[PDB]
């Protein structure tokens, strides 16, 4: 595990312990578009800024938003070890840590064309059943590189991957060289 | 001496049989290009099609 | 025990990073099985150990078999104790890998009862007092360097100049005089020459084809196939598969080890796998405690004795680097195989005069065995010394005082080569066990100068002094035809 | 260190249940990362430089080095 | 043709039909000047090759947490950190055939020669089990080098590892050509593996095979050294794999690697890239366990598997002349014993360079033949004396005959080691040059003439004499008829080399 | 190595 | 040797011909399908593509 | 290309800058720097790129002085792999690592531009004829032969030759070779670099008057540089050669001198690139790295490039890796030895270790294989000797062991030339023989036919009858 | 060793001595070969005794500074 993985870790095992876990993601949703857009990020780095005024407004963040008082203490904890330069990467795996542990996977559906919903359903359905996992969520991203159908790229981060697509092309090819 | 003369002789021979062969088959090369394009063509189409279900 | 299902995390050579439940994680040194795979497409499981602990919740275990193929998060599965070795009477004959299953083909074994790998040290009221010599059966070893009953022995010689016909005939010797059973434990063993040894016990009798469990080896073989794991912890599987022995039938168990140093290299290996940071030339840091841990298990307990027999390969040959000298540190007894005296055939080609054992002292052996083995060695140095002056002068040239030196001296190095139960293989002659007060006896009439007058040959591949005399008054009845 | 020894997920829930709440671990502390004969422990803020913690089983340990968070 | 080129065309893109698998991908997060610290590659078996975006095949060694550290098995300057790299089935397998015999191929068995194209529908993985103690056998039958040196005093038998250590520049690739060169008139498929030689060198030696018609049957893997350090990893694998497969299937094989001390430094090179904790010269962790798993398939197989074997003979260069450094003194303990070539000795005019003294063999009479378990004993006894006697040859002066006839057959029988470059002796004539040497047949000659009088009387003699190569080749032994046909025919050379 | 080579010159 | 030198350059010279020719054919095959990028394509492959692998993947 | 970098990092002569995450160069893809100078704004010091770290920052180790970069400067990609002009324009002008003239003439034109680092020659098309050159030296034309269109190792100490000599080599090749000539100065001191230059417009190869018409062309990556640029002026000098050995279609002869530089700079920028230390301290990628060097350098069917690296064998360390992987690549190589050149015997190459695959009689000749054969096997005789001589008294040897004493210190001398480039040492004109008269030389002075002359009519002595007339002097000039 | 040599000298002592250096390295070899001696000739015992007057004199206390003709 890293270290980010850790402490995301710590934050879904809060979020599960606490009948929160919806909120506490989509408060984690919340915190990381705030770690978004740079003078946040540097602003809460930079530890040549007095940990008192860090505090004081991530405390003003904290009511301003009305984020749960688990990830605020997540955040203040953050702050309080050395580790507030993570916090970015932290809060990217925290959708990994919380997927695995209320038990849904992601497939991230890249077609070439934006996908019907109760077909993008049909693939979660299929995604599920080799997978195995109850909520299973399906974020789409359409690409131009392809051509007639689509990559699914469902697993624990990409590593699983089904495409029939202009990789149809490549693997005749790559066969039709044959050296 | 007159052994190396004539591996001079033979070295002549896979000079002129490398330098005229490589000749044609790079002309033949081309020619069954140029005959192919139209083909090449009808290929693309083809695979368009199976490509397309 | 359970199962603790984990995750092979990371996988760095042969060392393979498993991680686990929070609650419950195998201590150090628990053997714990992967689920794996064959990329033939069989659930080949390879058995691994934990060595090191690294906190979060994951345990660092290096393998004993090959990782060439192991899939990140396989299933694997923990055992609760160590690498449970099939131990018994079943494990008599058979060949064995680290976790115990007979490579040979011949039969699954009974592991009816096992003990761990990991058994701890005997304490001081488990050990024993008094320091007993060993009778192996040769004469060379049970007069000029005596083998410590329950202590460590090192053979420095090579291989070819007669190691094998040398532990044959001991282990034959063992299981012939007292009520012994041998265990060969080859640590790194090149299985060239591990085969060359089972077919040689399997030819010598020692071992039998048709007849197992009624054998007299307990052959545990680390190949150099298998990983550094493997060929480290072969050691201590031969250690446990003998300490069952002596602690279940109270019996004088040998123990044979192929080179200490490929014992030790394997640690660092390991080790070095491992990340700890390298001490002294290179062997690992816990060079001392590990190969410690290996030879102190090796102790003439209150049941039975558990004496070993360890071969040890110095590199570019200097005791002073570590691995020997904290070998060196444990070694009782050091009996150098001689390559001069295999190419002369005085088989055993073991060194008479740079074996040198700590047991050989008079409290130790008996004042008069201390007495004519001082006395023999002192004649035998005399003898290399005078080995230069003889090729000059002759030996009727130089004073007759020390001529009969010269002549005693040719008439104990014949007498030191004694026809092994082994050797009946190679040329058919019997073959004679003596024991410590015959030789005795006879290097003390040889030395004393009784026989003053017998044949240098007539001593030579000879047992007893009796027979040493049948053999001379034989030359003599032919002597007239 | 990057990867700081009292930094596993179970024992940081310990410290992230409570910011700045209810007192501290006063002489009970949960082993980590026993290896090579160096235990760490979370917590045991008690502990004199040099003072002779126990365990479980009942081994004794010497507490040579404590950092910020792991006494060693 | 004209068009059914692209008919073929049609054959391919018609059968193959897309069956919709799961290839594990992953992203490239780094591209480390021969590794590439690839991410997300979770159910990858570690060594399960690895193909990029740009068609660069690469070896998934190191399986960390966060990032699968693979190595590059070509030159990976095409890779852009974020190209989704898809993993293979393909376990690091190479074809094998028959065909193989003759083309020198690079590490990935794809022909570097030119001449051809090699089609093999049989696949063996490059790492295998080794085989086991229930299919090895006992050193039978021997394997003649040609070199009166290393095939009188220390044998090779057909499955014994022996090892050719030695200063740089001293003859181990000579050796080594002799004994491929030798093994002609038998039938063991010589394979030779090159790893870290430069390419012009490779092509001198393949050139030289074929001026002696040897690459007939020699499957010389070359690895340039410019190859990046997955290959030069890879090649004695990968001749491993072929001698292997070669050695299954009946056929007594001999694979000669070629620097291990460059195999083991471009292991070093891969494995100190991929972040593995390094120990003794700085050589990582398995460097043992590495010259191992390849040299510990070297074997002779029982009559239930076939009676092939596979017999090794590594090279290993050692510089300064030690046997103290890491990577020699583990291919010491790996190999059935060794040999040793010794600068001095080169550059003292005796060639083979082979060191008389330390270079024993495990095996022992165990592999020779009857004539050479007789011959040899003499041999290797007055060798033994003589070298013991060596510092007494510039100071004898008048010391009594037993040291002087037996130190001047020493000084002769030295120069009956030292044979020219790349001049193969079969077992025959080498059976009665060694007793040439040892009988004492030369002693009236001196010390220049031994050479030309004994390449005079093997030309003679197996020219004039050819019952004296029925009875060696035929009953393998030194029975008295053979030893009185040669007694007479060296008689009668000495004769006419009397009339010069 | 020209520490440990030269005494391996005086050695031998 | 010269025989299979020449068979080492029309067996270059071939495939290269395959692969280069081919690749000209799918350079104006992208183009004929951005005829059909869209409209009459990407739902008859997808309901086909999704049916038999989810076929494949229930295998 | 127009990737703006934003340099991170500064971290010595490595420096790592983020690009954008799409677009980002490629592995040994050349960085100019956009930056400011100590004073004065226009200043674009060359960096190419060694790996990407992952963070969207690829680390780049630079050729140009790295003071005065700051964080954050904008950079750009050229795409291409730091492309160096050479052809017909390249003659007789000092180029830079960076693809610059150096020497103060007008600047050359980049119509025939190369990348620097590109694939290695196959092994398909490999021309190899086994032929022998004859150099000049007495020895090293007698005892360690040299194989044109291929690779000669000057190996040495610290000041034992292996530049010297590589003067005299090249003052006696650069007129003979009708290909043109390169000096690929990688890492040695400069002031040797400027008498080379001015040795060379001086002896007409350079002939400054029309630059077109030199039969050289000079690199210089010398001492004074970042180690980036001695990490790639080999290569510079490499792709002048494959130049000429692709296009010009002409047996070029390149020089490189301390080849060590080559793998010390990577050394210094490996430590710091993050990649792990490597026996006793060179980088971990000494093989792969002084391979990619050392194997372009191959008779290719179209040319024969021979070259002459004058390696760097540090402290005597015989055994150092950076020599010691580059005893693999080398054909011819020439051990200079430090305790040859203590008795002054110059050039100090030894006589034993001083070996050529050149040294085979098909290739050789028969009578200089059994001469050269008789030469090494008295000179091991002799060194074999040395301690029975050092100890025991000169006369306790044997008597005739004295005559091969006798004949080794008469050949250990004869086999010193007096060179032309090292007249000012010596004090003595220079003297070039050929290999035949040498021959002819050695010949009668080991047959033992004319062992009466005294030994140092022997030592600095061109040929046999120089040899004889000096001993007529000396013995002249003995009582008189 | 110097790798400037003669061309860094006034021509006085080009022209006295510029085999100085060569001719001193060449006698050690003379000193120490023929040092353990037997059957010295007149053209050893000369020239070792040339190669000594030669050696001797080069053994300035210091601090005394030499005009270039007062080395020549
Ligand atoms: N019997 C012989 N007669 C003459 N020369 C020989 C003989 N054996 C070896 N040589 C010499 O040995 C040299 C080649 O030996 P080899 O290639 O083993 O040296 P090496 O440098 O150790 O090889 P590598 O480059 O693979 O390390 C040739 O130059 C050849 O002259
Ligand atoms: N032929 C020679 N005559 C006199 N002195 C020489 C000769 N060859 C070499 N030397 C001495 O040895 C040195 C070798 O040259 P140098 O450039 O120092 O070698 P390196 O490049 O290895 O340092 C010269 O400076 C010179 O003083």
């Amino acid at each position: 595990d890293s270290t980010a993985s850790r402490y995301a870790s710590a934050l879904a095992d809060v979020a599960d312990v606490t009948g929160t876990l919806e909120a506490t993601n989509s408060d984690v949703e919340k915190l990381i578009r705030i770690f978004s857009e740079e003078p946040v990020y540097y602003f809460f780095a930079n530890p040549v800024i007095s940990i008192d005024n860090k505090r004081s407004v991530l405390d003003e963040i904290i009511t301003t938003s009305g984020l749960q008082p688990h990830t605020a203490n997540f955040i203040n904890i953050l702050i309080d070890s050395e580790r507030i330069n993570l916090v970015k990467e932290i809060l990217n795996e925290f959708e990994d840590v919380f997927n695995k542990i209320t038990g849904t996977e992601v497939a991230v559906v890249t077609s070439v064309v934006k996908l019907e919903n109760d077909h993008l359903a049909q693939i979660a359905k299929g995604v599920q059943k080799i997978t195995g996992a109850k909520n299973v969520r399906i974020k789409t991203v359409i690409d131009p590189s392809l051509v007639a159908g689509f990559t699914i790229r469902y697993g624990n981060e990409g590593s699983k991957l089904v495409d029939m697509s202009v990789k149809k092309q490549l693997e005749e090819i790559a066969a039709q060289l044959e050296m | 001496l007159e052994v190396e003369a004539k591996l001079a002789e033979g070295r002549k021979k896979i000079e002129v049989e490398l330098q005229e062969a490589l000749g044609s088959l790079e002309q033949q090369k081309e020619d069954t290009i140029k005959s192919l394009d139209s083909q090449i063509s009808a290929l693309s189409d083809d695979i368009v099609k199976k490509v397309l279900p | 025990e359970k199962k603790n299902l984990g995750r092979i995390a990371q996988i760095i050579g042969p060392v393979l990073d498993v991680a686990f439940p929070p609650g419950k994680m195998p201590n150090i040194y628990n053997a714990l099985i992967v689920k794996g795979r064959d990329t033939a497409g069989q659930p080949m499981n390879v058995t691994c150990e934990v060595q090191q602990l690294l906190g979060n919740n994951r345990v660092r275990a290096v393998a004993m078999s090959a990782t060439d193929g192991l899939t990140r998060g396989m299933e694997v599965i923990d055992t609760g104790a160590p690498l449970s070795v099939p131990v018994g009477g079943a494990t008599l004959g058979r060949i064995f890998n680290v976790l115990g299953e007979p490579v040979d083909n011949l039969g699954p074994v009974d592991t009816r009862t096992t003990s761990p790998i990991h058994r701890s040290a005997p304490a001081f009221t488990q050990l024993d007092t008094k320091l007993s010599i060993f009778e192996t059966g040769i004469k060379v070893v049970d007069l000029l360097a005596p083998y410590r009953r329950g202590g460590k022995i090192g053979l420095f010689g090579g291989a070819g100049v007669g190691k094998t016909v040398l532990i044959m005939e001991l282990i034959n010797n063992i299981a012939k005089a007292h009520g012994g059973v041998s265990v060969f434990g080859g640590v790194g063993e090149r299985t060239r020459e591990g085969n060359d040894l089972y077919m040689e016990m399997k030819e010598s009798g020692v071992i039998n084809e048709q007849n197992i469990a009624e054998s007299k080896v307990a052959l545990v073989y680390g190949q150099m196939n298998e990983p550094p794991g493997a060929r480290m912890r072969v050691g201590l599987t031969a250690l446990t598969m003998a300490e069952y022995f002596r602690d279940v039938n109270e019996q004088d168990v040998l123990l044979f080890i192929d080179n200490i140093f490929r014992f030790v290299q394997a640690g660092s290996e390991v080790s070095a796998l491992l990340g700890r940071m390298p001490s002294a030339v290179g062997y690992q840091p816990t060079l001392s405690t590990e190969m410690g841990s290996l030879q102190e298990r090796i102790t003439s307990t209150k049941e039975g004795s558990i004496t070993s027999i360890q071969a040890v390969y110095v590199p570019a040959d200097d005791l002073t680097d570590p691995a020997p000298a904290t070998t060196f540190a444990h070694l009782d007894a050091t009996t150098v195989l001689s390559r001069g005296l295999a190419a002369k055939g005085i088989y055993p080609a073991v060194d008479p005069l740079d074996s040198t054992s700590t047991m050989l002292q008079p409290r130790i052996v008996g004042e008069e065995h201390y007495e004519i083995a001082q006395r023999v060695k002192e004649t035998l140095q005399r003898y290399k010394e005078l080995q230069d002056i003889i090729a000059i002068l002759g030996l009727d040239e130089l004073s007759e005082e020390d001529r009969l030196t010269v002549a005693r001296a040719r008439k104990i190095e014949r007498f030191l080569s004694q026809p092994f139960f082994v050797a009946e293989v190679f040329t058919g002659s019997p073959g004679k066990y003596v024991g410590l007060a015959e030789t005795i006896r006879g290097f003390q009439l040889i030395l004393s100068g009784e026989l003053d007058s017998l044949p240098e040959q007539a001593f030579y591949l000879v047992g007893n002094i009796d027979e040493a005399t049948a053999k001379a008054m034989n030359l003599e009845m032919e002597s007239k035809l | 260190a990057t990867i700081r020894a009292d930094e596993i997920s179970k024992i940081i829930r310990e410290r992230i249940e409570g910011y700045n709440r209810e007192v501290k671990v006063v002489n009970t502390g949960t082993v980590l990362q026993v290896g090579d004969g160096i235990a760490r422990i979370h917590g045991l803020d008690e502990v004199m430089a040099g003072e002779l913690v126990e365990f479980e089983e009942g081994t004794i340990g010497i507490a040579l080095n404590l950092e910020s968070n792991n006494v060693g | 043709r004209a068009d059914e080129i692209s008919k073929i065309i049609r054959e391919r893109i018609e059968g193959y039909n897309r069956e919709v698998k799961v290839v594990n991908t992953g992203t490239v997060l780094q591209v480390g000047d021969g590794i590439a610290r690839i991410h997300g590659l979770d159910e990858v078996m570690a060594g399960e090759l690895v193909e990029f975006e740009e068609g660069t095949i690469g070896i998934a060694l190191n399986l960390e947490s966060n990032n699968v550290g693979v190595v590059l098995m070509g030159d990976g300057l095409m890779i852009q950190e974020g190209s989704s790299v898809k993993a293979t089935g393909r376990i690091a397998q190479i074809p094998v055939s028959e065909a193989y015999l003759g083309r020198v191929i690079n590490a990935l068995a794809k022909p570097i020669d030119g001449r051809g194209e090699i089609t093999a529908s049989e696949s063996r993985l490059i790492e295998s089990p080794a085989p086991g103690i229930m299919s090895r056998r006992s050193v039978y039958e021997p394997l003649q080098t040609g070199l009166i040196a290393i095939d009188a005093m220390i044998p090779v038998g057909r499955g014994q590892r022996e090892l050719i250590i030695g200063d740089r520049q001293t003859g181990k690739t000579a050796v080594a050509t002799d004994t491929i060169l030798n093994q002609q008139g038998q039938n063991v498929i010589c394979v030779y593996v090159a790893i870290g030689q430069k390419a012009s060198s490779v092509a001198q030696v393949v050139t030289n095979f074929q001026e002696r018609g040897a690459m007939e049957y020699t499957i010389v893997v070359a690895e340039t050294a410019d190859s990046p350090a997955t290959l030069q990893y890879l090649a004695p694998y990968t001749g491993a794999a072929l001698a292997e497969y070669f050695m299954y299937r009946e056929r007594h094989t001999l694979i000669i690697y070629d620097d291990l001390s460059k195999q083991a430094q471009a292991y070093r090179q891969m494995s100190l890239l991929l972040r593995r904790p390094p120990g003794r010269e700085a050589y990582p962790g398995d460097v043992f366990y590495l010259h191992s798993r390849l040299l510990e398939r070297a074997a002779k197989l029982s009559s239930l598997l076939g009676e092939g074997s596979m017999t090794a003979l590594p090279i290993v260069e050692t510089q300064a002349g030690d046997v103290s450094a890491y990577i020699p003194t583990n291919v010491i303990s790996i190999t059935d014993g060794q040999i040793f070539l010794s600068a001095d000795l080169f550059n003292a005019g005796i060639r083979p360079a082979i060191n008389v003294g330390i270079s024993v063999s495990r095996v022992g009479s165990a592999a020779q033949i009857k004539a050479m378990k007789k011959v040899a004993g003499k041999l290797k006894l007055e060798l033994a004396q003589f070298a013991e006697l060596e510092a007494f040859a510039q100071f004898a002066s008048d010391l009594d005959k037993a040291t002087q006839n037996q130190l001047a057959r020493g000084q002769r029988l030295r120069e009956l080691l030292k044979q020219p470059q790349s001049a193969p002796l079969t077992v025959e004539e080498q059976v009665m040059t060694i007793y040439t040497g040892t009988n004492g047949y030369l002693d009236s000659l001196e010390l220049d003439q031994v050479r030309k009088y004994l390449v005079e009387l093997r030309t003679y003699v197996k020219t004039n004499k050819p019952e004296f190569q029925e009875i060696i080749s035929s009953t393998k032994t030194f029975t008295e008829e053979a030893e009185a046909l040669l007694k007479e025919a060296i008689q009668e050379q000495m004769e006419r080399f009397l009339l010069q | 190595c020209a520490n440990l080579r030269e005494l391996r010159d005086r050695i031998g | 040797y010269k025989n299979e030198t020449i068979q080492f350059e029309q067996q270059k010279a071939i495939n290269q011909v395959r692969q280069r020719v081919f690749q000209q054919a799918l350079q104006g095959a992208l183009g004929t399908l951005n005829s059909c990028l869209n409209n009459e394509l990407h739902l008859r492959t997808i309901n086909a593509n999704i049916g038999m692998f989810g076929a494949m993947n229930e295998i």
